[PDB]
């Protein structure tokens, strides 16, 4: 638990270091309620896990082709070449449903620790679920748990953390000036005093609304100012 | 112990949580007679009763209109029903007393003499206008799924559940005539207006909500 | 320990695993009233019997009749037993049937004669259950046929609606349907026909005429939430 976010803070009563990655943090109180901190856990570990797939997403898909730009890679033009202009509608009609399943199965998992874990069609192989977030069994057909547990559990989200932050700092880095994160690396190594922080924040290089097959999206960005 | 309209100050004496939808909100004491309440527990009721019936009107009438349909506005639904089916408008409002007037005057015995209106005096129906409490009859009639007996600790959730919508479609209905007079035009178009800009096109860029435009 | 709606879940007091297809599935409270139970087990297998006939009804209408679509072959059938004397002849002989069966409900021992030939005589059974005449060659277990009704009778109140929604949408018959998803499955969903965003709302038209004429006065023909489709 030790080592904390700061030297002189007291860690809070409920972050006995129990969790891993406890720092003594949390100054917003958001997980004095016990029920509620196993759901921000769980909601961690979600927002780590995602965001593990965003930056190795992010990152890649310009190394196997830096063509296709990463904030305009959702649209049909820039899909790749079995669905290029696939209609919209019939993909997320695959992703929504092939999500609830998912996604209810892990939230019964939340709500009902212990009755979901064998396969429903299948009467056979269960997962074995030491602890919530962590399923396990086919999700591990490497076997990479069963070790100090403990050691690759903080190692999860200390990585996980980080790419929260690198995964906004993706998009921030893609909103401000227009450009990829490894091509805003380039920016700023090949003049690191006229493509910094400073006059990028205040511009946004994202329009109105881009309309797909028939439809319109509103795209904010984060801050105003264009 | 429980949550309050406000945080910090206390729930007034006569206003102890078994009420649904007791938030301690009776800053004036206008319930500080223990009969008087009993009478706003009614009101409060059928207000949010009407008001629940009036902002579904509303709405849905409207989800109609701006799609393609052939539906009139809210506040022009009174003038075009009574001239496309020929209506002869106090012929309308009249059986309208007539029929409520009936309904309002049951209640209205209801509330001076509980245990009344059961006794057959109607056409024969006993125990269904028997009345369960104050605000909430039951019986046949009025629960006709029999959502009231049977578990009474999600009863008293369907309580709370009906008095919070109820609260906000009275709101939803004292919005829905400000939207009109402010704006001048229907709901869904002043719903899509802020969805079109939410900046520029909210209350404040009108120039009837503040006079400091 | 049984079978559930939600297999991590619980069933609600109200329901015990007592009745058939009781998979716990009520979460709007609707079964905790016994005396209003019994009139939702009545009319959840009603609903089901008559779905179960309607779908039936099109899929085979529709691999022997390829020329008429259902939803306008109440229109077009041309008997010459004339277009109210056949609602006159199904009204008395349904306001015969449904009076019988809701005598059953409400007193269960008081129907069980044949009124007009008395030395006939239902067995007495199980309110909702008649049998008797109505179940000769019953196969296998009783209990087993008991759920297998509910479940191909839930299936098929779920299919019916599908049959609705997808005659007002693409307008034609659920093969030819079923043939427009076969064809082109990316493209012909719900989700493809439609969509709303914040801003806007794209939503298919009807395929169905507002009215029909159908022999002198017209009859009015709505898409049955138009406004309200997604
Ligand atoms: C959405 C992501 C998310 C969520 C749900 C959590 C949840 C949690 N974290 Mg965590 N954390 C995150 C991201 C997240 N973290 C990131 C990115 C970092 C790196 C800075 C950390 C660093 C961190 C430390 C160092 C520690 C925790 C701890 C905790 C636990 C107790 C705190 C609590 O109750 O807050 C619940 C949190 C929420 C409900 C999130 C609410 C978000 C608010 C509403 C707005 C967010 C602010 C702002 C928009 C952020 C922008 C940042 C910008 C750079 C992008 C809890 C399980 C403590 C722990 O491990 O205890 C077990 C602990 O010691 N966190
Ligand atoms: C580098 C980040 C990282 C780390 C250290 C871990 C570490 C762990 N994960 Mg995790 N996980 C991650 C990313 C990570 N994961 C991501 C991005 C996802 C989303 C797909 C998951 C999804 C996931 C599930 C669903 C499960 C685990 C499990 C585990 C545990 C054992 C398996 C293992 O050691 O895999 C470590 C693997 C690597 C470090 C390879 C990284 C190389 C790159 C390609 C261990 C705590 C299992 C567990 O705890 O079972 C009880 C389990 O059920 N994780
Ligand atoms: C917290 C202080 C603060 C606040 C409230 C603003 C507020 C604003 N800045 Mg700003 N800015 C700040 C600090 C701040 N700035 C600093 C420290 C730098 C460096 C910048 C660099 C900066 C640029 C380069 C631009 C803005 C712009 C803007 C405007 C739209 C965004 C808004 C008025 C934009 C604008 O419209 O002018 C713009 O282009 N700012
Ligand atoms: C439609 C009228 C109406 C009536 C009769 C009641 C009645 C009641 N409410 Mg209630 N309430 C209403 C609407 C109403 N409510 C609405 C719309 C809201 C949402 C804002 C609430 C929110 C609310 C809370 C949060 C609480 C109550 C509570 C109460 C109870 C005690 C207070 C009292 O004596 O009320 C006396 C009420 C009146 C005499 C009627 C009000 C009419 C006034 C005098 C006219 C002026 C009002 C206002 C300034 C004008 C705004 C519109 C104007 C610009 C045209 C009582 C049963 C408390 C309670 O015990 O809960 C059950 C409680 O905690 N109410
Ligand atoms: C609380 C209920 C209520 C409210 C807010 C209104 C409000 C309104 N009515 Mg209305 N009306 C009501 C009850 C109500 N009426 C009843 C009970 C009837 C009789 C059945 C009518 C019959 C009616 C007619 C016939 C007309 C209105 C019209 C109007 C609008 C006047 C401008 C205004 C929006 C007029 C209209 O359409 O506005 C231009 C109009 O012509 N109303
Ligand atoms: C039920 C809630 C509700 C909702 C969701 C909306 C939604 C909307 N209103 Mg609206 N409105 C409402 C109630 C509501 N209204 C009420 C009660 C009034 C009368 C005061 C108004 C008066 C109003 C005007 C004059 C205008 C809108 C407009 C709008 C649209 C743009 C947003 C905006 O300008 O903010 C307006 C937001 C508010 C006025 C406040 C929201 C509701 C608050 C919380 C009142 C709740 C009562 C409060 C809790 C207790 C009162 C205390 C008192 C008892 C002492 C938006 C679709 C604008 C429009 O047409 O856009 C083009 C516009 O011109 N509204
Ligand atoms: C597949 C659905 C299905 C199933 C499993 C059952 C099962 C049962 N029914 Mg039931 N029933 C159904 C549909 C079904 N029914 C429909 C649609 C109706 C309305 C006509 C009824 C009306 C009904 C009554 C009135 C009674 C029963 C009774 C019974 C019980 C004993 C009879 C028996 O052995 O049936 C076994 C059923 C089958 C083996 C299904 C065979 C289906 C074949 C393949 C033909 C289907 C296709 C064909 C095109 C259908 C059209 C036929 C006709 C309209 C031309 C048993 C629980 C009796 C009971 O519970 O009393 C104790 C009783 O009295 N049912
Ligand atoms: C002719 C038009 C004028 C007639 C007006 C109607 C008169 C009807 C009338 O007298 O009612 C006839 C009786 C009148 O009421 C009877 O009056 C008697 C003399 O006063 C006694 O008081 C009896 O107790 C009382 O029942 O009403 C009934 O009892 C109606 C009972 C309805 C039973 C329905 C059972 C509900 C269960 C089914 C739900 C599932
Ligand atoms: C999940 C996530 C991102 C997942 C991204 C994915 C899958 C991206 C996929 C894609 O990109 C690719 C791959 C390719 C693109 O072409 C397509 C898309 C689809 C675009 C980011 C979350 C990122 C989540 C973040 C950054 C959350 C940060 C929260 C913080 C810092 C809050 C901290 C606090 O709240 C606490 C915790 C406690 C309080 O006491 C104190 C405070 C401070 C309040
Ligand atoms: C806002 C409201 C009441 C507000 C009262 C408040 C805040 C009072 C608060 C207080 O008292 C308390 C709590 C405690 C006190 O100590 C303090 C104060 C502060 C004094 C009622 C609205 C109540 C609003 C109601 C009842 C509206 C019903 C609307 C209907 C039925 C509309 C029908 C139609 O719109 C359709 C459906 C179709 C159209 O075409 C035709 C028509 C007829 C127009
Ligand atoms: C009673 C008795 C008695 C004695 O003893 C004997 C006897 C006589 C034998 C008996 C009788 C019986 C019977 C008659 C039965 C019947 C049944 C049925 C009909 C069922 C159905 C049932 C039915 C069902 C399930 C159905 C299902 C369906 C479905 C899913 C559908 C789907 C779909 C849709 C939506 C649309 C699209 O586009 C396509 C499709 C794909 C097409």
């Amino acid at each position: 638990d030790r080592k904390l976010w700061a030297p002189g803070v007291v860690a809070p009563e409920y972050l006995k270091g129990d969790l891993a990655g406890d720092y003594g943090w949390d100054p917003l109180g958001l997980g004095a309620d016990p029920t509620a901190l196993k759901w921000y856990r769980q909601s961690e570990l979600q927002h780590a896990r995602w965001a593990m797939l965003g930056v190795a997403g992010v990152l890649v898909q310009e190394i196997v082709k830096p063509d296709v730009y990463f904030y305009e890679a959702g649209l049909p033009q820039n899909l790749p070449e079995p669905f290029t202009n696939i209609n919209m509608g019939g993909l997320l009609a695959w992703e929504f449903i092939l999500m609830h399943w998912v996604e209810v199965r892990r939230w019964q998992d939340y709500k009902n620790f212990g009755s979901v874990n064998e396969d429903p069609i299948f009467k056979g192989n269960k997962v074995p679920n030491p602890e919530m977030g962590y399923p396990g069994g086919i999700f591990d057909p490497f076997g990479f748990s069963k070790g100090n547990l403990k050691e690759l559990q903080t190692k999860e989200i200390k990585n996980g953390r980080l790419a929260m932050i690198a995964y906004m700092a993706f998009i921030l880095q893609a909103q401000a000036t227009g450009k990829g994160p490894l091509a805003a690396l380039s920016a700023h190594l090949s003049n690191p005093f006229g493509n910094n922080i400073l006059k990028n924040i205040g511009t946004c290089t994202v329009p109105h609304s881009v309309d797909v097959q028939g439809l319109t999206i509103p795209l904010t960005c984060l801050w105003p100012g264009s | 112990v429980r949550p309050v309209w406000f945080p910090g100050n206390p729930p007034p004496a006569h206003l102890d949580g078994s009420l649904a939808g007791d938030y301690g909100f009776d800053p004036l004491f206008l319930g500080q007679e223990p009969q008087t309440l009993k009478w706003y527990v009614q009101a409060e009721l059928v207000h949010g009763r009407f008001a629940m019936l009036g902002a579904a009107g509303i709405i849905l009438t409207s989800i109609g209109a701006k799609v393609g349909l052939g539906f009139p506005e809210w506040y022009d639904a009174g003038k075009v029903v009574v001239e496309k089916n020929n209506i002869d408008f106090p012929t309308l409002m009249v059986i309208q007393f007539y029929l409520m007037g009936w309904a309002e005057t049951k209640r209205w015995y209801d509330f001076k003499n509980p245990g009344s209106q059961a006794d057959g005096s109607f056409l024969g129906f006993t125990e269904e206008f028997k009345g369960l409490e104050n605000g909430y009859p039951g019986g046949r009639f009025f629960d006709p799924m029999g959502l009231s007996r049977g578990d009474a600790a999600k009863y008293q959730e369907y309580k709370q559940k009906e008095v919070k919508n109820g609260r906000l479609a009275m709101i939803a209905c004292l919005g829905f005539a400000a939207q009109y007079a402010a704006t001048g035009k229907g709901p869904l178009d002043n719903l899509a207006d802020h969805l079109a800009d939410p900046n520029h096109v909210n209350f404040a860029t009108n120039g009837v909500s503040i006079p400091i435009a | 320990s049984r079978p559930l709606w939600l297999p991590g879940s619980t069933p609600p007091a109200h329901l015990k695993g007592d009745l058939p297809g009781d998979f716990g599935f009520d979460p709007l409270g609707l079964g905790a009233n016994a005396e209003s139970l019994k009139w939702f087990k009545e009319s959840e297998l009603v609903h089901s019997r008559w779905a179960m006939a309607a779908v039936a009804g099109i899929l085979v209408q529709e691999i022997v009749r390829p020329d008429v679509f259902w939803y306008n072959a109440g229109k077009e059938v041309e008997s010459p037993l004339g277009p109210l004397g056949l609602l006159a002849v199904e009204f008395f002989l349904m306001h015969w049937v449904e009076v019988r069966r809701w005598q059953d409900l409400r007193k269960p021992g008081s129907v069980d004669q044949d009124p007009i030939f008395s030395q006939y005589k239902l067995p007495p059974h199980e309110v909702g259950y008649p049998g008797g005449v109505f179940a000769p060659f019953i196969p296998g277990d009783l209990a087993e046929l008991k759920v297998k009704e509910i479940k191909n009778g839930r299936l098929a109140m779920l299919a019916f609606v599908g049959f609705v929604m997808a005659a007002q949408v693409t307008g034609k018959g659920p093969i030819a349907a079923l043939q427009e998803h076969l064809a082109d499955p990316w493209g012909t969903t719900i989700f493809s026909k439609a969509a709303v965003v914040p801003g806007q709302a794209v939503a298919p038209p009807c395929k169905i005429p507002a009215s029909v004429s159908y022999k002198g006065i017209e009859i009015p023909t709505p898409c049955f939430l138009q406004g309200l489709w997604p």
